RNA sequence: UAAUUGCGAUAACGAACGAGACCUUAACCUGCUAAAUAGCCCGUAUUGCUUUGGCAGUACGCUGGCUUCUUAGAGGGACUAUCGGCUCAAGCCGAUGGAAGUUUGAGGCAAUAACAGGUCUGUGAUGCCCUUAGAUGUUCUGGGCCGCACGCGCGCUACACUGACACAGCCAGCGAGUACUCCCUUGGCCGGAAGGUCCGGGUAAUCUUGUUAAACUGUGUCGUGCUGGGGAUAGAGCAUUGCAAUUAUUGCUCUUCAACGAGGAAUCCCUAGUAAGCGCAAGUCAUCAGCUUGCGUUGAUUACGUCCCUGCCCUUUGUACACACC
């Protein structure tokens, strides 16, 4: 709980600082686009955001 | 006519086209009959290297110029793949190679070579579950064409590997002797070892 | 194992510049099968002999090179 | 009549051609490590000539001549060839920027080439465009 | 035994268990009144010329 | 030096001066080959039926 | 390069300027 | 004064119609208009694995979202902007810039 | 007076403009006989040889070409070249000639005129090319 | 003419030329001899087999004196030796006789790089289960 | 017929899915629409040879016109069109024209029924069970997932002369890129290389970028030698990313120079811009691509057939099988 040691490792870059934005999973993060959304999760959500298979 | 685009050495053949911008193709016949129709030599070509769709589908490849078969065959194994441009400069060489060697026609020794390269006969493999037995039967003038281009390529290049022979000038003796008829030929050899077997199987 | 001579001594100077003269065509491979020569002097063999004016060129591409008797 | 540009004249001959002019002038300044360098990471051998030197500066010369402008970057991708990385497979890797970068400097100060402010890298000038067609007019004259 | 040359006439039907012969009605040049069957391995059609060697053996299904 | 599981008792010396303290502490230890198993060939995975 | 006694005396940018390429960027 | 519109969307019906019918009520006007300008479509691709464990034959999905983006060069006073493109509908967009 | 044509193979374009003087004929300003590798020119003085080379001493074309590789560049500059001394003999001279000269290039190359409509195959996922695949063990 | 040649502790060809004939010198190689070389002011051209005996020792001298000879300090092999602090580089005889002294001072301090030579190892950090594959079978039994 | 695709026969008639149809993409349009974030022509100024007309010539408000090339919308275009055959039909073969005549090429979508197929380690999607202050929650240091007698699978580099190396020539396409912090990076300067530094461009048909990619072509060196092929193992030094490089992250320089000379029994993929060779971008990403997803370059041999092997679809037939010939 001290502020010292509690979480005192630097999450600037590596798979800990990123994670999913709707499902806080870390592995298949998509953000070419900035998406930040696991690839189970983009899945569901392709057609909401604008996304269509077409070929 | 300020400027002459054409250089000399083309402005000099003007009247014929010519092979290579050396040699003709009148006075290139052909002894077998059979192979006249599956022999491309009645229009004459300036250069082996077209982008011709000869598989659209079937007997299109019979109307291809035989220069144009020969060096479709020496770009052959994964290093040599998609290597056209140096199979028509190995072929180029060959020919003139063939002219110092025997003062003939190049084309005239490239065709009598690969007419005397066709077996005229082979054996099919039939049988039941493993048990191997063979049927002599004839070959099609369209194969023998292709059989003699590849037996004709593959001894020039397996002369070649690892031998100081180069390739260019590899080629020309296997062309040459096949012309002659020569048994140290190598596909001399596996058309006769072939038609050996087939002999005995029929 | 063919040992092939890299300095052409006199028996092979002299064969060289007797026996050249006959050959229909004078290429590198040539040279080392019919004289036990190093390809690199085969092919300063065919620059002497071509300055000579002894034999002529048909090919000068780099990477193959033919050299015939001029009569 | 005419009347001729470096376009009417085989790169093979003018790059020799001017190559020799250079080495015949002796004006051309030449770093000391020129005998020492391979020409950029890719390369495995040091070049195979003691004149190499003026073959870079003549071909270099030329390219820059036929473009509007160049820098030191743009050639090392130019000069640039593929790496036998071992094992695994072939890249392409720039060369020796300190090379084209001393050719490029050793061309201004002799008048050939010249600096841009506005846009950057260097160009050829009109001494530079009078020399060169005066070696591929004797490149025809040669032929 | 002299070679002989003949025409292809019919391309009866492909044979074999594989499909890789093909049977094809054949007459001779020098004999026009003659005509005999034979098989062929390669692609053949109708007009061409082939070459038999001892043309004495009628052709039979594989 | 902590390696791992336990502390490894190491004296400097000047010529272990230029490397990490990592170098003096083994962390996985030497592997002694025993047997192989049921899985490590195939010709020796089938388990009988009877 | 150093003897041993200026060596474990020796200041921290001539320390630097001697040891390994990975050393001296720590 | 020279002002650009950029019109960046997704649905070309939706953008063909309000492009025709932005520049079809400035000839009216009587304004000197330049374009419009048929810029390059942009297609965003998105390449992800079908199957969420990893199991199976390995098939991919291949996502698509075009962006289309057009110019259109008007020359009229600021004042005359605001009342020129007054009617704009929705899953477009429209950009200004001054000159 | 003045033609503009141009010619395509794969992703090379050769755009061409042929303009009434003097007989030349460039590629980006280099000289035809100077542009192509010297075993490809072959195919480039090819239209011009099945032509009459006094056909070409009334014209003045210069080309452009980019896009493709060297072997397909050359082949778009022959096939816009073919295309260039066509198009001038046809809005120009009366098509009667341009008919004749059309034929000459037609029953000895049609991709003289013509260009190939080949281009790569889509890759598909499984394999390297668009029809190879994995190689798989069943074992 | 003179077929072969005694440099250093190694035998030498004189039918090969001169830069891949001293490249047989280990601790020598091909661009380390090119170099060498062309600083001897010795033409390239011809082989190692007809150079003058003058020509050999002029070699031979500026191996074991590269930096004396404006040779740049970058090409050495060992361009710090940790026991002197000096820049040298090693011909035949000597790395191997100086590999055992890399080693003898890794094994001696008990480093994990000495001990993995010592036990046989690859010490790069190298992966080893499908790939070191040193001896044989070993079947299940 | 690729097709339960149709012609037809007919105790069946009329229908619904699937196939087809449909959508995306590639190839055609010198027809329309319109482009300074794409070009061409014209002219202005200027450069070099010729000076006798020709050069990627060079120069955004240097520019009057146009849209062939480029971009992108609406449209047209192919429907087996015409011709010669076989046939009652469905259709089939060849030739001509045409950009295109295998459903034009390639994809997306894709029926009923089911698997005790995979996933509880994607999910605040969950039932039950277990644990819940010495935690199986959470956080921090270190280590491990890389550890090495051995067997297997997907791949990379090669065994060289159709080659290796050195110079010279020198052509793509698909795409990505900067806010609470640096993303793509140009140009100038220093250095052998990796790199360092300074002024700046780009929120993008504008700048990186024509990403001057590699393979490839030309001229030379080498030479049939496990050799200048091959780059495995290893030693030394120098930088970069990171808070941390040791079990070498990676990069560069020198040196060390192993098997390997085309591969047994077996076995995989593939029919035209295809196999194969060659590289490039994106994903992962502070750094690392021998991986995958796409893209382009060079570009073939051989069928266009069959049910012989391995499987599949329909009908007749036999069955002591139904957990269905395992
Ligand atoms: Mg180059
Ligand atoms: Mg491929
Ligand atoms: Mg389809
Ligand atoms: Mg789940
Ligand atoms: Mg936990
Ligand atoms: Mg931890
Ligand atoms: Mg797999
Ligand atoms: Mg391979
Ligand atoms: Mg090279
Ligand atoms: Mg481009
Ligand atoms: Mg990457
Ligand atoms: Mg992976
Ligand atoms: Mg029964
Ligand atoms: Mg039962």
């Amino acid at each position: 709980s001290h502020e010292s040691v509690w979480n005192s490792r630097p999450r600037t870059y590596g798979k800990g600082s990123r994670s999913c934005r709707v499902c806080t999973h870390s592995a298949g993060l998509i953000r070419k686009y900035g998406l930040n959304i696991c690839r189970q999760c983009f899945r569901e959500k392709a057609n909401d955001i604008g996304f269509t298979k077409h070929r | 006519s300020q400027y002459e685009v054409l250089p000399k050495e083309v402005l000099a053949e003007v009247g014929s086209v010519k092979l290579f911008n050396r040699w003709s193709y009148e006075d290139v016949e052909i002894r077998d009959i059979s192979l006249t129709d599956y022999i491309q030599i009645r229009s004459p070509v300036y250069l082996p290297h077209s982008a011709g769709r000869y598989a659209a589908k079937r007997f299109r490849k019979a109307n291809c110029p035989i220069i144009e078969r020969l060096t479709n065959s020496l770009m052959m194994h994964g290093r040599n793949n998609g290597k056209k441009l140096m199979a028509v400069r190995i072929v180029a060489h060959a020919f003139e190679i063939i002219h110092l060697m025997t003062d003939q026609n190049p084309i005239q020794i490239a065709v009598d070579a690969i007419v005397n390269c066709g077996p005229r006969e082979d054996s099919t493999r039939i049988g039941s579950a493993g048990t191997v037995r063979r049927q002599a039967v004839d070959v099609s003038p369209l194969r023998r064409v292709n059989q003699a281009i590849a037996l004709l390529t593959t001894g020039a290049r397996e002369a070649s590997f690892r031998n100081v022979k180069s390739i260019a000038e590899c080629l020309a003796e296997e062309l040459i002797n096949a012309a002659k008829g020569s048994s140290n030929s190598y596909a001399i050899k596996k058309k006769d070892e072939l038609e050996r077997v087939a002999k005995s199987n029929r | 194992k063919a040992q092939h001579a890299v300095i052409l001594d006199k028996s092979t100077s002299d064969k060289l510049y007797k026996d050249v003269q006959s050959y229909r065509l004078v290429t590198v491979a040539t040279l080392v099968d019919r004289l036990k020569i190093n390809g690199s002097l085969a092919r300063r063999c065919l620059k002497d002999l071509e300055e000579k004016g002894q034999i002529k060129q048909v090919v000068g591409h780099s990477k193959m090179k033919i050299y015939t008797r001029a009569i | 009549p005419g009347g001729v540009t470096v376009r009417d004249v085989e790169p093979h001959k003018f790059v020799n051609a001017y190559a020799a002019f250079l080495k015949r002038q002796g004006k051309l300044p030449v770093p000391g490590w020129v005998d020492t360098v391979k020409t950029g990471p890719a390369k495995e051998m040091p070049p195979q000539d003691i004149d190499w030197f003026y073959v870079r500066a003549a071909s270099v010369a030329r390219h820059v001549y036929l473009r509007k402008t160049v820098g030191v970057g743009r050639l090392r991708r130019v000069h640039g060839t593929a790496k036998n990385r071992g094992s695994r497979p072939s890249h392409h890797v720039e060369a020796s920027g300190s090379v084209d970068r001393k050719v490029l400097q050793a061309l201004e100060k002799i008048g050939v080439l010249e600096h841009d402010e506005e846009k950057g890298g260097r160009r050829i000038t009109q001494q530079g465009q009078r020399d060169l067609d005066r070696i591929a007019q004797t490149v025809i004259e040669a032929d | 035994a002299p070679v002989k040359l003949v025409k292809v006439t019919r391309v009866l039907g492909r044979t074999g268990s594989r499909g890789g012969v093909t049977q094809v009605r054949v007459e001779f040049m020098d004999d026009q009144t003659r005509s005999i069957i034979r098989n062929v391995k390669g692609p053949v059609r109708e007009d061409d010329i082939l070459v038999l060697l001892e043309s004495e053996r009628e052709a039979r299904r594989l | 030096i902590y390696s791992g599981k336990e502390f490894n008792q190491v004296e400097i010396k000047p010529e272990m001066v230029g490397h990490y303290l990592a170098e003096f502490s083994i962390s996985y230890k030497p592997v002694k080959h025993g047997r192989p198993g049921i899985g490590a060939t195939h010709s020796s995975r089938f388990i009988p039926l009877k | 390069g150093i003897d041993l006694d200026a060596l474990l005396d020796l200041g921290s940018d001539e320390l630097r300027d001697v040891v390994h390429a990975r050393a001296r960027r720590r | 004064h020279r002002v650009r519109i950029t019109l960046t969307s997704r649905k070309v019906q939706a953008l063909e119609k309000v492009c025709s019918e932005l520049v079809e009520r400035a000839k009216t006007k009587d304004l000197r208009v330049k374009g419009p300008v048929r810029l390059p479509t942009k297609i965003l691709k998105i390449t992800t694995r079908k199957s969420p464990c990893g199991e199976g034959s390995k098939t991919w999905d291949l996502f698509e979202m075009r962006i289309h983006k057009r110019l259109i060069d008007l020359t009229a006073p600021t004042e005359i902007v605001k009342q020129i493109i007054v009617n704009i509908e929705a899953g477009v967009e429209v950009e200004v810039t001054i000159a | 007076q003045a033609v503009q044509v141009f010619g395509k193979k794969k992703n090379a374009t050769a755009v061409a403009r042929c303009v009434q003087g003097k007989g030349l004929i460039k590629v980006n300003g280099v000289p035809l006989k100077l542009y192509a590798p010297e075993i490809l020119r072959a195919k480039l003085y090819e239209p011009i040889l099945l032509l009459g080379t006094d056909k070409f001493a009334e014209v003045d074309i210069r080309l452009k070409v980019s896009g493709g590789g060297h072997v397909s560049q050359v082949y778009a500059v022959r096939q816009a070249i073919a295309k260039a001394i066509v198009a001038y003999y046809a809005k120009y001279v009366d098509e009667h000639s341009k008919n004749t000269l059309k034929t000459a290039l037609i029953q000895f190359d049609r991709t003289l005129l013509v260009a190939d409509p080949r281009r790569c195959e889509p890759k598909k996922f499984g394999g390297k090319g668009a029809r190879s695949r994995f190689q798989k063990s069943y074992r | 003419f003179n077929h072969i040649l005694r440099l250093l502790n190694t035998n030498v060809d004189g039918k090969q030329k001169v830069v891949y004939s001293l490249t047989k010198i280990k601790g020598v190689g091909r661009r380390y001899s090119n170099l060498v070389c062309k600083k001897a002011d010795v033409d390239l051209s011809k082989r190692a087999g007809e150079l003058t005996s003058e020509e050999l020792e002029r070699i031979v001298t500026i191996m074991q004196n590269p930096t004396a000879y404006k040779i740049p300090a970058w090409f050495l092999n060992r361009q710090r030796d940790i026991v002197d602090g000096k820049d040298s580089q090693i011909l035949a005889n000597g790395v191997d006789s100086k590999l055992r002294d890399d080693l003898e001072r890794l094994k001696k301090i008990r480093a994990h790089r000495g001990l993995r030579h010592y036990w046989g190892l690859r010490v790069r950090g190298q992966h080893t289960k499908t790939t070191g594959r040193r001896g044989r079978t070993v079947g299940v039994s």
